[PDB]
RNA sequence: GUCAACUGUGAUUGAACAAGAGUUAGCCGCUCCUAAGGGAUAGCUGAAAAGUGUUUAAAGGGGUCCCCGUCUCAAAAGGGAAACAGGUUGAUAUUCCUGUGCCAAUAGUAUUAUGAGUUAGAUGGUAACAUAUAUAUAAAUGAACUCCUUUACAUAGGCUUUACACUCGGGGUGCGUUUUCUUUGCACUUUACCUUUAUAACAAACCUUGGAAUCAAUUUACUUGGAGAAGAGGUUCGUUGAACUCAAUUCAAAAAUUUGUUUUGUAGCAAUAGUAAUUCGUAAUUAUCCGAAGUGGUAAGGACUAUCCUUGAAAAAAGGAGGGAACGGCUUUGUGCUUUGCUACUCUUAAUACUUGUAUGAGCGUACCAACAACCGCAUCAGGUCUCCAAGGUUAACAGCCUCUGGUUAAAUAGAAAAAAGUAGGUAAGGGAAGUCGGCAAAAUAGAUCCGUAACUUCGGGAAAAGGAUUGGCUCUGAGGACAUUAUGUUAACUCAGAACUGAAACGGACAAGGGGAAUCCGACUGUUUAAUUAAAACAUAGCAUUGUGAAAAGCCACAACUGGUAUUAACA
């Protein structure tokens, strides 16, 4: 839990990474979108 | 102390006088705690069912 | 001591347990803790340790014996039959 | 942290190249009291010296290119 | 736990070696600590041995 | 007074997890593990403890001071004084013996 | 920032949404070790898949050709090398910061300093045993090969020692009540690791002397003694952790090293840090910080005692002992070895320089929640979900009840009305189970002290049997200690027992808290069981009894095969 290795760590900082918006930039030339509560990453 | 006779080789080896703790036997057993005990250095060998 | 009629140390059990087990236990527990003379050095301090394991506290030595008190008769007889030739 | 009882020794040890710097506190009047905290790379070393002008004086004779640390 | 018997500790000297070993034997009624026992063809008659 | 918290992380109670509550410099009520507690160095064949020798934890032990760790007559800490006594007197006598044993026999 | 959706009512709120920021370690864990265990090697079986695991081994380590000797993973609560205090940020901190320290290292050669030893290896003490205080307690000859020990252990019961906690009383600071009464109520009066911590103290252990029965010493407890007690004089371990003359100084005496008087010190760390303050500037200063003692709630230790047909892990890692291999420096023939000649030298820690790849500190974890919405239950679900910290009053009490510190005043809604009906509750005249399958429900009873207690019994119980009495408040009386003057004082905790008076006769005044008796039937008993319609008369159990079996060609059972298990066994099995 509060204990953890490295492959863990790597992967939940990946998932939080991942989980931001689409950029607005590339969207004037869709999303998933991960709510932790209502969807589990199930590592 | 089966009371079997049984004839064997001269040379075996055996050791003079009687085993230790002669008479455990003939303590009553009080309880199933006293049994639990037993068995529990033992093995799954009891209760029996 | 004068506490009891005639149950004496079996009257940790109480009323609980069948009464003739009882006098049985009371048999074997009055010899079990029974404080014996160590052959050895003279006093009265040989007690049982474990189960076939008699240690005299004076002398610090430790005596194989029977399960309930020190000797067996079959011991003894034995012992005085390897002497006597 | 060790006390120092003797004079010849606190001179001894300051002597050393081990030493830093020699820190000093004079404490609440009764009459005055000083102690001489004496820093050491390996330890701080205490002498407590009743007289301050005593101390001062020791202070001031002992290895003169040392710093010195004043606590007010 | 699991035997009925007291075990006693006896020291052999080693004969192809140096020094001091243990062995385990099961005691016998009448065995003491600081006890010589004696075993072999060559031995006397005595209890343990 | 204040409740303590554990600051030595694994925070359970076991036998090499006892615990001194101190109260700081800064009032605060604070913890400390104490070091476990030893066996004492003993006497080989009387198994009991000796004389001199300081009892300590095998970190401190080998940090110790060589003095401190042994008795300076004969067997040293191996063995206690009466029991080195008794080995002589046995070890004499039976050189004695096997001399007369020796002469005697023919 | 923020309000589209969500936040079962509202909503500007938010654990929602958007943007950013945030987790820093030689010393805290993992990391290392083995356990219960898992996977393989050697083999051998099996078509293979796989099944096994020393079981027909020419395989891993240490010494100077010998000696050991299957491997490997497996504990974030077992074992285990080392850090604490104060401060600090929007959010981390044993980790940042400041101070103090501690730990494992730390190669080669050359310098230097530190003590030993010499003309090759110290001493003291009758003894148990002790001794290197160098900045730094550093080295007190020692090889092979050995032998030990720490690591390292159950449960229960009391006694005892300390700490933290709690309390009472005094002085000092500030704040509060203050008509009246209060020489008052409250807050604050702080002190860590570390320094073989130095000493003192004490339960034990050991030793010299001593020589005990008219037994003594002696604990709550019983223990101990001619295998040497009491006594007398020591010594050690362990607790502890600045106690106590402890250290310094003074003057007097031994003396030109001990004792008495004076002066210092929160032992150093240490006040400068903390805390209650106090002023001034608009960051700075000043003033403060300690005397007596009791309660026994926690925990740890100690010496023990008692019990088990139960005697309650291991290794890594470390230390001690035996043993007696080896042996000066400079020079050289002869043959690394030997004869000649010489003698400040040989050891040993620490610091320094020079060389040798770059000669100090690996890597991962460290946010927040831990459910009162973050975990599981399809979900901000009254369910479930592991561990430790534990204040005052009341009391047997950590129960129940109220209170201080800390926390909170939100629970998927609010308001207004107040009948039925529902549901959780109360209360009822006279009767008292006559209602109903059933006294189901509810109530009665219940705490202490003092009395009193039967049938019956395996004599242990039955038993709190039954059956009674008492209990508040107030003012007293009596009993139980510690110190020091030779009979007199100084002085502490609280618990017991008795007597009055007193009152709407009321007092275990709330509060917790048993209904009882006469019998039958069944099961002896403590135990166990139908997770979510089943706790019993069922199962287990002690006791009684039977059978088979003497061992690798045995019993009984497991495996496809080889092979296992019972078996770390052995007919009291």
């Amino acid at each position: 839990g509060s204990i953890k290795r490295f492959r863990l760590k790597q992967r939940l900082g990946k998932c939080r990474r991942q989980n931001r918006p689409v950029p607005h930039w590339y969207r004037l030339k869709n999303t998933k979108r991960r709510h932790w509560r209502r969807t589990k990453l199930g590592l | 102390p089966s009371g079997a006779k049984k004839t064997i080789d001269a040379k075996a080896r055996a050791m003079v006088g009687v085993v230790g703790a002669g008479g455990r036997i003939d303590k009553p057993i009080l309880k199933a705690g006293v049994a639990h005990h037993k068995y529990r250095v033992k093995r799954n060998c009891w209760p029996k069912v | 001591s004068r506490r009891t009629k005639k149950v004496g140390l079996t009257g940790k059990y109480g009323t609980r347990y069948g009464s003739s087990l009882r006098k049985q236990i009371k048999k074997i527990e009055l010899m079990q803790h029974a404080k014996y003379l160590c052959t050895f050095c003279g006093k009265t301090a040989t007690k049982r340790t474990c189960v076939g394991i008699w240690k005299c506290k004076k002398c610090k030595r430790k005596v194989c014996g029977g399960a309930w008190s020190l000797t067996t008769p079959a011991a003894v007889a034995a012992k005085s039959t390897i002497i006597r030739l | 942290p060790k006390q120092i009882t003797d004079i010849r020794k606190f001179l001894k040890i300051s002597r050393k190249p081990d030493t830093t710097a020699v820190i000093i506190m004079k404490k609440k009047s009764k009459t005055v009291i000083t102690k001489l905290k004496l820093r050491t790379k390996k330890y701080l070393y205490t002498m407590v010296f009743a007289d301050r002008k005593k101390a001062e004086r020791i202070e001031n004779s002992l290895l003169p290119s040392l710093k010195r640390i004043y606590y007010p | 736990p699991g035997r009925g018997a007291p075990l006693a500790k006896v020291i052999f000297k080693r004969t192809e070696k140096y020094g001091k070993k243990e062995e385990l034997i099961i005691a016998s009624e009448g065995m003491f600590t600081g006890q010589y026992i004696s075993c072999g063809t060559k031995a006397p008659l005595s209890v343990g041995n | 007074a204040q409740r303590v918290h554990y600051r030595r992380h694994n925070h359970y109670n076991t036998k090499s997890n006892k615990v001194r509550p101190v109260r700081t410099p800064g009032g605060k009520l604070t913890i400390h593990v104490v070091k476990k507690k030893a066996g004492k160095p003993k006497c080989a064949d009387c198994k009991t403890a000796i004389q001199g020798v300081k009892a300590l934890r095998p970190a401190d032990n080998y940090r110790a001071r060589r003095k401190n760790r042994t008795v300076a007559r004969a067997y040293g800490g191996s063995i206690c004084a009466r029991c080195i006594r008794e080995r002589i007197m046995r070890a004499f006598l039976f050189e004695e013996q096997k001399c007369v044993r020796q002469v005697l026999k023919e």
